[PDB]
């Protein structure tokens, strides 16, 4: 919401910060106003870069930085690879050298050409999906359901608190 | 004023039914057999055999029963009688093809379960 | 779309036609006009299931001709703006595709055609292919379009056909 | 005052006429001279100062009252409206000329060049050869005739930058009006 | 360029949360959670952010350390988060206090007990003596910071003259309630009560004294 405006239609973006970026191929500061000017005409193209983003590809963003809308959604995309954890690894090293690695990659995605990254992608599917991603994708799935657990019953102990000193003052 | 993908119509579009190409089939082939009957009657017109031309060649569901039953899985679900007809008519393969036809079908449903009304459908017309 | 709705049409029958078979008449007549035209309101009709009423016969003053406010079932179709159809290519021409729906006919502009996509004015029968030959549209095929708008004139409606969304023309 | 009032009205001039801009600088005293006294140091003729400062007074700049006493003419230059009155007026023209770039991306598109009949790309169907590919006009059967313009190739134009940049000491300078004061 | 998009990251989290308008928020560990659910930061990289911010600065070979100050106070900030929460809290003010309204929030770290950072003193120094004057009885210290106390006494100044006579006034001379309470603040005959006592004590007291109140307002 901090940014001047949009390259084209910098209104809105001045008179209110409702509007919120929407990602695509391209990587974009796009504005609601501004995606339906994209939907008239061309319909999923971008109007300067004319990138065919057939699907419209337009999936909602919160951040006034660019840079880092695309950096977060391309991350979003790589945690899907490499989520094994680290323990996995006894070697102190491969610990955080695979992140390096997966780091680069978004670097690599944010800004130079993808094809090799696709590549090796492809490459990091076929064998790590045999037996190791699928099983942190339970791991981290099983993590996140305590995680949430874990908070409710944290606020189910305050809201006990809560209530059991009100009825000793009461009582 | 009225838009296909954000579900808005005019206010004739919300009482009548919503008919398939498979059903419309059925509906001109009864004119049709009518058509033999009563002879020396006016002929049909030739914007009517556009008509069966067309509906014929996306007959998905060639049996009589098969739309029937299609239409009643579709009417369980709480989708709009829209929704019902092109979801039907289109024959996406994937959901994020489907999502991408229609905005508006976003949010109604869970990516997943929108994947399996195209599956179920895809077998059954596969089973025909 | 196929919507089968009911509609409020009025006859105009000559006074010749009174006597026996009045009440048919008036209902082989209505088959007459409503076959064979269409409105932009309600799109094009197709065939008529059922007559639901006849209404009573208003002689007009000095005119002598009646009106029967007939209510009847029918199915129409008509082009909404911004659906995707199953579309029928029957001729091929540089500037552009001409395609049937039923009754519906639409023309794409060569604009709206994909950038990539170029007239094969050599080939005996016009067609479009790619460089790589990876998809080809020529006559009598079945492609998706997107209508732009839908656009009426003298009871016919034709649209435009857009191509950039994703998941259309030939597969 | 302050020198934002002084320099807002220095700059304010170069809008209207330059004989109303010497005018307009003889507010560099505040002292509302009168209008016969203007006679004496103005000394533009009584008809052209008194149009001068007609059309002064008009865009709400200055307040003129002759009581009766000889009559003298309350000359003033209102300076708390003249802050308000030169942004709507940058606020309603940065307006008609957004407004003027974006209504003119509507054209017919299409003509023939007999018969100078603009049709409109809805009408693809009618002016067309089933055969020859060419589009070819309803009463006459001789059209080639594609668009006099394309499109807004260009940027949004040159015209709206133009006027950011030209106006850019007009915006520095309301940027140094900066509300130095809150008073009525 | 790894660690300098990783403060990007979490210089644009930390931007919108307190860019948020809304009531006063305490998240100790949910700060982290959504931290590293939002952005994609997980806490272990995030642990070591200050120390990886002092060696590549170091390499840098900045003029100086002053203009980048407030970016290193981040980093601290960003690392302590990340290292502990069990003790401490996370509070977002998008409003200032004596402002209605106001452009600069603020959003503050505040420990909650001393004891977390006085430990090591305590656990490596043998013994540690925490000699004070004017000291609130003693019995909260200990509860206050967690250590085993040996010796509690309270030492009386003792002397041939007695220097000190303190005394206590709460009620004027119209024999009303003096307490400056929050309600009773607004009270103009205790304004009053406290003016005329200034007034008589200004009178009779030597040159030098000094007046104490509870706020600036
Ligand atoms: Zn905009
Ligand atoms: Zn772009
Ligand atoms: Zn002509």
């Amino acid at each position: 919401m901090d940014d001047q405006g949009c390259p084209r239609c910098k209104t809105t973006k001045y008179r209110n910060p409702s509007l919120k970026l929407m990602v695509n191929v391209c990587g974009h500061t796009l504005c609601e106003s501004c995606v339906d000017l994209l939907f008239v005409r061309g319909a999923g193209n971008c109007p300067e870069c004319g990138t065919p983003l057939r699907k419209s590809n337009f999936r909602v963003q919160l951040f006034e930085d660019p840079t880092v809308d695309k950096e977060v959604e391309i991350r979003k995309k790589v945690l899907k690879i490499y989520n094994k954890r680290e323990e996995d690894f006894p070697s102190l090293r491969e610990y955080n050298d695979f992140l390096e690695e997966v780091e680069e990659i978004v670097f690599n995605l944010t800004n130079n050409v993808d094809l090799d990254n696709t590549k090796k992608k492809m490459e990091i599917y076929q064998k790590e999906n045999k037996d190791v991603i699928q099983k942190n994708k339970l791991k981290l799935t099983r993590e996140q359901e305590e995680l949430e657990e874990a908070l409710e019953v944290e606020r189910q102990e305050n809201e006990q608190r809560r209530l059991f000193i009100q009825k000793e003052e009461q009582l | 004023e009225e838009d296909a993908s954000q579900l808005i119509f005019p206010k004739e579009f919300e009482t009548a039914e919503t008919l398939l190409n498979s059903e419309v089939h059925m509906l001109l082939e009864h004119r049709k057999q009518q058509n033999e009957s009563a002879e020396d009657e006016q002929e049909l017109s030739e914007v009517f055999m556009k008509t069966l031309n067309y509906t014929a060649r996306f007959s998905r569901f060639k049996n009589r029963e098969t739309i029937a039953s299609v239409r009643s899985l579709l009417l369980q679900k709480k989708l709009h009688k829209f929704e019902l007809a092109c979801l039907a008519n289109l024959c996406p393969e994937t959901a994020e093809e489907s999502k991408a036809l229609i905005p508006s079908l976003e949010g109604r449903f869970e990516d997943e379960e929108l994947q399996q009304i195209l599956d179920d459908i895809q077998t059954k017309r596969s089973f025909q | 779309m196929f919507y089968h709705i009911s509609l409020e049409h009025e006859i105009l029958l000559h006074p010749r036609y009174f006597g026996p078979n009045l009440l048919n008449t008036v209902k082989q007549k209505l088959f007459t006009e409503v076959e064979g035209t269409c409105t932009g309101k309600y799109g094009f009709v197709i065939a008529v299931t059922t007559i639901d009423n006849i209404g009573a016969g208003v002689i007009q003053p000095g005119r002598g001709f009646v009106l029967y406010p007939v209510k009847y079932k029918a199915i129409v179709f008509r082009p909404f703006k911004g659906e995707v159809v199953d579309a029928v290519v029957t001729q091929v021409n540089k500037v552009g595709l001409f395609t049937e729906i039923g009754p519906m006919s639409c023309f794409i502009s060569r604009h709206s055609i994909p950038s990539e996509m170029e007239f094969d004015p050599n080939s005996n029968p016009p067609c479009y292919k790619t460089m790589d030959e990876d998809i080809v549209i020529q006559q009598d095929d079945e492609i998706r379009l997107k209508i732009v708008g839908t656009r009426v004139d003298k009871n016919d409606i034709f649209a435009i056909g857009s191509l950039m969304d994703d998941y259309l023309g030939l597969v | 005052p302050a020198a934002l009032k002084r320099l807002a009205k220095y700059v304010i001039r170069g809008f209207y006429g330059i004989e109303h801009a010497l005018a307009l600088d003889i507010l560099i005293r505040n002292s509302c001279v009168k209008e016969e006294d203007m006679l004496e140091l103005l000394k533009f003729d009584r008809k052209q100062l008194r149009s001068v400062l007609n059309n002064l007074k008009g865009d709400k700049f200055i307040k003129c009252r002759m009581r009766v006493e000889t009559r003298h003419n309350y000359y003033f230059i209102n300076y708390r409206t003249l802050v308000n009155v030169v942004k709507y007026k940058l606020d309603h023209m940065r307006r008609r000329i957004e407004t003027d770039e974006r209504d003119s991306t509507n054209r017919a598109s299409f003509k023939c060049p007999v018969c100078s009949s603009t049709f409109t790309d809805l009408e693809a169907n009618q002016l067309f050869d089933p055969m020859t590919g060419t589009f070819r006009c309803t009463f006459c059967h001789t059209e080639v005739e594609e668009d006099e313009s394309a499109m807004p190739k260009k940027d949004a134009r040159t015209l709206l930058a133009r006027f950011n940049e030209q106006i850019e000491p007009i915006y520095a300078l309301l940027r140094e009006t900066e509300d130095v004061n809150l008073a009525y | 360029e790894h660690f300098l998009g990783f403060l990007r990251r979490l210089l644009e989290y930390v931007k919108w949360r307190l860019r948020v308008q809304h009531v006063v928020q305490e998240s100790p560990p949910a700060f982290l959670s959504g931290l590293a659910q939002r952005v994609c930061i997980q806490r272990k990289p995030l642990r070591f952010c200050a120390e990886r911010l002092r060696s590549l600065l170091h390499t840098l070979e900045i003029t100086d350390l002053a203009d980048f100050s407030p970016l290193t106070l981040l980093a601290n900030f960003a690392t302590l988060v990340s290292t502990y929460a069990k003790g401490f809290t996370i509070i977002i003010e998008p409003f200032d206090d004596r402002t209605p309204t106001i452009a600069n929030p603020i959003l503050h770290f505040s420990c909650m007990d001393a004891s977390l950072a006085i430990k090591p003193v305590f656990e490596r120094f043998q013994s540690v003596i925490i000699t004070s004057g004017t000291l609130s009885p003693l019995d909260i210290y200990p509860k206050i910071l967690d250590f085993h106390p040996v010796t509690m006494a309270t030492f009386t100044m003792t002397l041939a003259r007695v220097c000190l006579c303190p005394m206590i006034i709460g009620r004027g001379n119209d024999q009303v309630a003096i307490s400056s309470k929050f309600e009773t603040r607004e009270d103009i005959a205790v304004i009053r009560n406290y003016g005329n006592l200034l007034l008589e004590m200004s009178a009779v007291v030597p040159d030098g004294i000094v007046a104490f109140f509870t706020s600036y307002q």
